[PDB]
C-alpha cells in the first residue's frame, strides 16, 4: 500500500541530520564490497601462473592489498553504522516522550501503562534498525550477488546457466520456511502467555484455593497448558531439522553437477584449472547471499510495522481547550459555580453533576460533605482546569478559568490529593516540586507549617536525603504532612483540601485552615463527616449531583 | 544468516 | 533425567556416526586432486559414489538424532515445570524455569555436537600429518588471546549501555504513571528536562561502544588471516620439499579450517551453558526447601485445652485453653478483641492446621483423622474475602467440586443463597464467564457467589464470617433472613463469626473470649440485659 | 545440528 511508502519517507526524513555519517558509511561499504569481490580471480590467476616472476609478484601484491583494504573497510563501516543507529534511537525516544506529556487526562485514564512502556522501550528500538541494519545488509548482499554473477558469466558462459536454473528451488524453499517459522513463533508466544495466566490467577485467589483444598485441580490445569505448549515446541524443532536436511542434500547435488560438468569441459580444452577453481569458489559463495537477501527483506516489514505503531501515538490530536494568556497581578479569589454539569468522556451520558451552583469568598471557609458516590472528588478536580465542564461555567474574578495561562493558574490555586503521591527525588526536590528556584529558608518555613519537621530534622544532611521509590520509606501519616508542606511553599490564593484531616491531626488542619495561607485566602475543605462543622462558615451538602 | 552490521 | 538414560545414549551414538560421515567431502576432494595430476574413470566413479553415500547417510543420521533429542527434552522440560509449580503451590519464579529450559537445552545440544565434531577432526588430522597438526596446535593459543580480550571489553560497554537505557525507561514510566499530579503542578518541562539529562549520559557511552566494535572487527579479521598464512607457508615448503603430495595438503587445509571453526563455536557457546547451569541451582534449591474413612457427621463439635499458633513460631498462639462448642442444629456466634486473632479458630475448624495441644474431635471422631477429600466438602463455607475466579460462572459457583452439579441443583442452591436473581440477571445465563480475580465483580454479587459456593455442597458445619461485611445492608438482611428461615434452623451446626449484633441477636448461645479462652457467654437476651459484654457494647 | 545467529 501507499501507507508503507509514507512510513518509509517519514523514516528517511527522521534521519536527515545524519548525512556526514551515512556518507562515510556508504563509501566504506562500497569499498569493502569491491575489495572482497576480486580476491578469487587473483587466486585463480596465481594458480594458473604457477603451473615469469614479474606477473607472479604483481598478482600476489594485488591480492594482499585488496585483502587488507577490504578488512579495514569492513570494520570502519560497522563502526559508523553502529553510531548512526544509536543516534537515531536517542533522537526518536525524546520526541516520543515529549509528545505524550501534552495529552489529555482521558488518554491516560484509558490507555494501560503496559502499552506505553512497550512503545517507549521495545518498538522505539525495532524501528531504529531500519536504515543502519536492514537497508545496509540488503544493499551490500544484492550488489555482491551482481558482481559475483558478472564474474561467473565472464569466466564461463555455459556453466553459469545451471546455477541460474537452480536458484528458484532455493528461493522458494527459503520463503516457505520463513513464512512457517514467523507464525509458529507467535503461536508459541500466545501459548506461553496463556499458560502464565493460569499461575497468575492461582496467585490472585490463593486464600480460597487453600481453604477449599483445590490444589490438585489447578496443578492439572497447569499441566494441561504445559502439554499444549510442548507440541508447538516439538513442531518447530522438527521443521527446522527437515529444512536443514533438504538444504544439505540440495547443495551436494549442485556441487557434484558442477564438478562433473567443469571437469568434462576442462578435459575438452575450453577451460583452465585456475578458471575452474575461481568458478567453484564463486558458485559456492553465491548461495549464502541469495538466502540472506530473502531473510533481510522478510525481516524489514516487522520494523516498518513497529514504526507505524509508534508513529500512530505521536500523531494523535489532544482534547485540551484553547490556551489562555491572561495573568493578573493580584487575584481577588472569588470563585462562582454557575449551573455546572459534567459527564466523564470515558463513561458518557451518566452525569455526576446536575446544575451545581455555589459561590466562594476569601474568608468564607466552605466545607463540602455528603458521599454522592465520591462525587466530591470530581468537583474539586474541575476547579483546577483539569476537566472541562460540559454545562454551565466556572469563573475566576469574573473570567473563565480556561482563559488563564496554564503556568500562572497553578500558582494561585493548588489542591492536595486524596491519596498523596511522592516522587523518587530528594526531600528538597519534592517540597519545591514545580518551582523554578527556591531557598532552604522557605523549605523550613513550609515544613514547619505542617509540623513535618519532627521527622525531617532527625534525618542526616536535612533536606538533601533521597526519598524512597514513590515514598516507600514514609508512613501514611508522614506522607500526608509532607504533601501539605508542598502547598504552602507556593503561597496559594485558593486552597482545596481532600479530607486531609482523616489522617492528619485535626488541630493541624485547623492551623492550616487559619494560617496566613488561609487567613484571607479562599479555603474549600472536603469532609466525610461533621468534623468540618466546627469551623465552616458555609457548609454545603450535595447528593445525587444536586446541592442540598 | 551472516548479519554483521 | 535418569529415566531417559537409554534414549539419550542412542543419541550419543548417532551423533558420533554423523560426525564421521561428514568428513568425506574434504578427504575425497584431496583424492580427486591427486587424481587430476596422475591422468581411468573407474577410480573417479568409486570416489564419487563413496562421497555421495557417506554424505547422505550422515545427513539422515543427524536428522534422526536431532529428532530424538528434541522429543526427549520436551517431556523433561514439561515434567520439571509441572513439579516446580506443584511444589510452589503447596509451599504456601515460574517463568524463570520456562525461559531457562529452552536456552539450556539448545546450548547443550550445540555444545555436544560441536565438541564431537572437533574431536573427530582433530583425530583425523593427527592421523594425517603429525608435524602440521603440531604446528597448528602450537599456534592456536597465541592467535586466540587478544580477540577474547577485546570482546569482553566490548560486551561490558554494551551491557552498560543497555542498563542505562533501562534506567531512562523507568525515569519515563514513573513520570507518565502519575499524570494528574504533574498536570496539577504544571511540571511537564521538568519531566522533559529530567529525561533529556538521562539521555545525555548514554550519548557519551555510545561513542566508545562504536570504537570498541570497530577495533574488535579489525582484530578478528587480522587473527583470521594470520592463522591461515602461518600454516600455508609451512605446508607449501613441505610440499616443495617432496615429502608429501598436494592432495594431502588440500585435505589438511580443509580439516584445519573446520577445526578452527569448531573451536571458535565452542568458545562462543560455553559461557551461556555455564550461566544456565549456575542459574538452575537456584530453582532446584527453591523447590527442595492416609486417613480414616468418614461416613457422616451429626454436626456435634467440642474442644478441650485447644491451642493453635502461627506457622512462624508456636509463640504467636492466639488461643490458650479454649472451650468452644456448638450444638448440632443450633446457631451460635463468637466475639472478642480485634487483636486477639480469634479468626484462626475458624481455620482450626476447617482442619487447615493440626491443634497445638489437646484435641478437637467432632461428631465422635478425631478432627484430623477423616479423609481430606470428603471433609473439605462437608465442613467448609464462605470465606472471609469473597472473590470470583476467572472460570465460568456455572463453574465459579461450584469450584472444588468432584462432580459438576446439574443446572436445577445449581439454580436451587443459588435461590437458597439468594444468588438466583444475580444468575438470571447476568447475560447469557450461567454460561457467562466472570472476570479474573474479580476484576468486574461487585460486593453483593461476590457475597451471593460465595454463599452459593458454600451451600452447594450441603455442609455439615458453617464457618461463614465477614461475608456480610463486604455485602450491602440489604444483602446482609437477606442472608440473615435466609439463615433464620432455614428448615428447623437448617437442622445443622452454624458457628458464624458475625460482624454485626443483628445476626447475634437470635444466637442460641453467644460467647466472647479473652486471653486466648472464652471468658463470657450466655443467652443474647441475658447478655444484653445484664453486666455482660453485649450489653456494654450496645450501651457504648 | 548446525548453529545460527537468530
Amino acid at each position: 500500500q501507499v501507507n508503507n511508502k509514507v512510513l518509509m519517507w517519514r523514516l528517511l526524513k527522521l534521519s536527515r541530520p545524519d548525512l556526514p555519517l551515512l556518507v562515510a558509511a556508504f563509501f566504506f561499504l562500497v569499498l569493502a564490497v569491491l575489495g572482497e569481490t576480486l580476491i578469487p580471480h587473483y587466486s585463480g590467476r596465481v594458480i594458473d601462473i604457477l603451473g615469469d616472476p614479474h606477473a607472479f609478484a604483481s598478482a600476489i601484491f594485488f591480492m594482499c592489498l585488496f585483502s587488507f583494504g577490504s578488512s579495514l573497510s569492513a570494520g570502519c563501516r560497522g563502526g559508523c553504522f553502529t553510531y548512526t543507529m544509536s543516534r537515531i534511537n536517542l533522537r526518536i525516544r525524546e520526541q516520543l516522550f515529549s509528545s505524550l506529556l501534552r495529552q489529555d487526562l482521558g488518554f491516560f485514564q484509558e490507555t494501560k501503562t503496559g502499552e506505553l512502556n512497550s512503545r517507549l522501550s521495545s518498538d522505539t528500538t525495532l524501528m531504529s534498525n531500519w536504515l543502519p541494519l536492514n537497508a545496509n545488509v540488503l544493499l551490500r548482499s544484492l550488489v555482491k550477488v551482481v558482481g559475483l554473477y558478472g564474474f561467473m558469466l565472464s569466466i564461463s558462459p555455459r556453466l553459469t546457466l545451471l546455477s541460474l536454473l537452480h536458484m528458484p528451488f532455493t528461493i522458494a524453499a527459503e520463503k516457505v520456511y520463513n513464512t512457517r517459522h514467523q507464525e509458529v513463533l507467535r503461536e508459541i508466544q500466545d501459548a506461553v502467555a496463556r499458560a502464565g495466566q493460569v499461575v497468575r490467577e492461582a496467585v490472585g485467589g490463593l486464600q480460597t484455593v487453600r481453604s477449599f483444598g483445590a490444589e490438585e485441580h489447578e496443578v492439572c490445569r497447569y499441566k494441561e497448558a504445559l502439554e499444549q505448549c510442548r507440541q508447538l515446541y516439538w513442531r518447530r524443532d522438527l521443521e527446522r531439522a527437515l529444512y536443514l536436511l533438504v538444504r544439505r542434500v540440495l547443495h551436494l547435488g549442485v556441487q557434484m553437477l558442477m564438478l562433473s560438468c567443469g571437469l568434462q569441459q576442462m578435459q575438452d580444452g575450453e577451460l583452465t584449472q585456475g578458471s575452474l577453481l575461481s568458478f567453484m569458489i564463486y558458485q559456492e559463495s553465491v548461495g549464502s547471499y541469495v538466502q540472506t537477501l530473502v531473510y533481510i527483506y522478510g525481516d524489514m516489514l516487522s520494523n516498518v510495522g513497529a514504526a507505524e505503531k509508534v508513529f500512530s501515538y505521536m500523531d494523535r490530536q489532544p482534547n485540551l481547550p484553547s490556551p489562555g494568556t491572561l495573568a493578573p497581578t493580584t487575584l481577588q479569589g472569588v470563585v462562582k459555580f454557575q449551573d455546572v454539569s459534567f459527564a466523564y468522556p470515558n463513561r458518557p451520558d451518566r452525569p455526576v453533576l446536575k446544575g451545581l451552583t455555589f459561590t466562594l469568598r476569601p474568608g468564607e471557609v466552605t466545607a463540602l460533605v455528603g458521599p454522592n458516590g465520591s462525587g466530591k472528588s470530581t468537583v474539586a478536580a474541575l476547579l483546577q482546569n483539569l476537566y472541562q465542564p460540559t454545562g454551565g461555567q466556572v469563573l475566576l474574578d469574573e473570567k473563565p478559568i480556561s482563559q488563564y495561562e496554564h503556568c500562572y493558574l497553578h500558582s494561585q490555586v493548588v489542591s492536595v490529593g486524596q491519596e498523596p503521591v511522592l516522587f523518587s527525588g530528594s526531600v528538597r526536590n519534592n517540597i519545591a516540586y514545580g518551582l523554578q528556584s527556591c531557598e532552604d529558608d522557605k523549605v523550613m518555613a513550609a515544613a514547619q507549617a505542617a509540623h513535618a519537621d519532627d521527622f525531617i530534622q532527625e534525618m542526616e544532611h536535612g533536606i538533601y536525603t533521597d526519598v524512597g521509590e514513590k515514598g516507600s520509606q514514609l508512613a501514611a501519616g508522614q506522607k500526608q504532612r509532607l504533601a501539605i508542606a508542598r502547598a504552602l511553599v507556593r503561597d496559594p490564593r485558593v486552597l482545596i483540601l481532600d479530607e486531609a484531616t482523616s489522617a492528619l491531626d485535626v488541630q493541624c488542619e485547623q492551623a492550616l485552615q487559619d494560617w496566613n495561607s488561609r487567613g484571607d485566602r479562599t479555603v474549600l475543605v472536603i469532609a466525610h463527616r461533621l468534623q468540618t462543622v466546627q469551623r465552616a462558615h458555609q457548609i454545603l451538602v450535595l447528593q445525587e449531583g444536586k446541592l442540598q | 544468516y551472516s548479519t554483521e552490521l | 533425567l535418569g529415566s531417559e538414560t537409554r534414549r539419550l545414549s542412542l543419541f550419543l551414538v548417532l551423533v558420533v556416526l554423523s560426525s564421521l560421515g561428514e568428513m568425506a567431502i574434504p578427504f575425497f576432494t584431496g583424492r580427486l586432486t591427486d587424481w587430476i595430476l596422475q591422468d581411468s574413470a573407474d577410480t573417479f566413479t568409486r570416489n564419487l559414489t563413496l562421497m555421495s553415500i557417506l554424505t547422505i547417510a550422515s545427513a539422515v543420521l543427524e536428522f534422526v538424532g536431532d529428532g530424538i533429542y528434541n522429543n526427549t527434552m520436551g517431556h523433561v522440560h514439561s515434567h520439571l515445570q509441572g513439579e516446580v509449580f506443584g511444589a510452589v503451590l503447596r509451599q504456601e519464579v515460574t517463568e524463570d524455569t520456562s525461559t531457562l529450559s529452552d536456552s539450556l537445552s539448545e546450548n547443550l545440544s550445540l555444545f555436544l555436537w560441536y565438541l564431537v565434531r572437533g574431536l573427530c577432526l582433530l583425530g583425523i588430522m593427527l592421523w594425517g600429518s603429525v608435524s602440521l597438526t603440531m604446528v597448528t596446535l602450537i599456534t592456536l593459543p597465541l592467535l586466540f588471546l587478544l580477540p577474547k580480550k577485546v570482546g569482553k571489553w566490548y560486551q561490558l560497554l554494551e551491557v552498560q549501555v543497555r542498563e542505562s537505557l533501562a534506567k531512562s525507561s523507568q525515569v519515563a514510566i514513573e513520570a507518565l504513571s502519575a499524570m494528574p499530579t504533574v498536570r496539577s503542578f504544571a511540571n511537564e518541562e521538568g519531566e522533559a528536562q529530567k529525561f533529556r539529562e538521562k539521555l545525555q549520559e548514554i550519548k557519551t557511552l555510545n561513542q566508545k561502544e562504536a570504537v570498541a566494535y570497530a577495533v574488535n572487527s579489525w582484530t578478528t579479521s587480522i587473527s583470521g588471516m594470520l592463522l591461515k598464512v602461518g600454516i600455508l607457508y609451512i605446508g607449501g615448503q613441505l610440499v616443495t620439499s617432496g615429502a608429501v603430495s598436494s592432495g594431502n595438503l588440500v585435505t589438511f587445509v580443509l580439516y584445519q579450517m573446520q577445526f578452527t571453526q569448531a573451536v571458535e563455536v565452542l568458545l562462543s557457546i560455553y559461557p551461556r551453558v555455564q550461566k544456565a547451569v549456575g542459574s538452575s541451582e537456584k530453582i532446584f534449591e527453591y523447590l527442595d526447601r492416609g486417613l480414616l474413612t468418614p461416613l457422616h457427621l451429626e454436626g456435634l463439635v467440642q474442644f478441650q485445652d485447644v491451642s493453635f499458633a502461627y506457622p512462624n513460631r508456636p509463640d504467636v498462639l492466639v488461643l490458650q485453653g479454649l472451650t468452644f462448642t456448638l450444638r448440632p442444629g443450633e446457631v451460635t456466634a463468637l466475639v472478642g478483641p480485634n487483636g486477639s486473632g480469634k479468626s484462626t479458630v475458624a481455620a482450626l475448624l476447617q482442619n487447615l492446621y493440626q491443634p497445638t495441644g489437646g484435641q478437637l474431635l467432632l461428631d465422635g471422631k478425631p478432627l484430623p483423622q477423616y479423609e481430606h477429600r470428603y471433609l473439605h466438602r462437608q465442613v467448609a463455607a464462605v470465606g472471609q474475602e469473597p472473590q470470583v475466579f476467572g472460570r465460568s460462572l456455572q463453574e465459579n459457583i461450584a469450584y472444588g467440586l468432584t462432580q459438576k452439579p446439574t443446572m436445577e441443583e445449581i439454580t436451587a442452591a443459588a435461590v437458597k443463597s439468594g444468588a438466583h436473581s444475580f444468575i438470571s440477571g447476568l447475560p447469557q445465563g450461567y454460561d457467562t464467564e466472570v472476570d479474573e480475580a474479580g476484576s468486574q465483580l461487585s460486593g453483593g454479587q461476590r457475597q451471593a457467589v460465595a454463599l452459593a459456593r458454600a451451600l452447594i455442597r450441603k455442609p455439615c458445619v458453617l464457618i461463614l464470617d465477614d461475608a456480610t461485611s463486604a455485602l450491602d445492608a440489604n444483602s446482609q438482611l437477606q442472608v440473615e433472613q435466609l439463615l433464620y428461615e432455614s428448615p428447623e434452623r437448617y437442622s445443622r451446626s452454624v458457628l458464624l463469626i458475625t460482624q454485626h449484633l443483628s445476626l447475634v441477636e437470635q444466637a442460641d448461645h453467644i460467647l466472647f473470649l479473652e486471653g486466648g479462652a472464652i471468658r463470657e457467654g450466655g443467652t443474647h437476651q441475658q447478655l444484653m440485659e445484664k453486666k455482660g459484654c453485649y450489653w456494654a457494647m450496645v450501651q457504648a
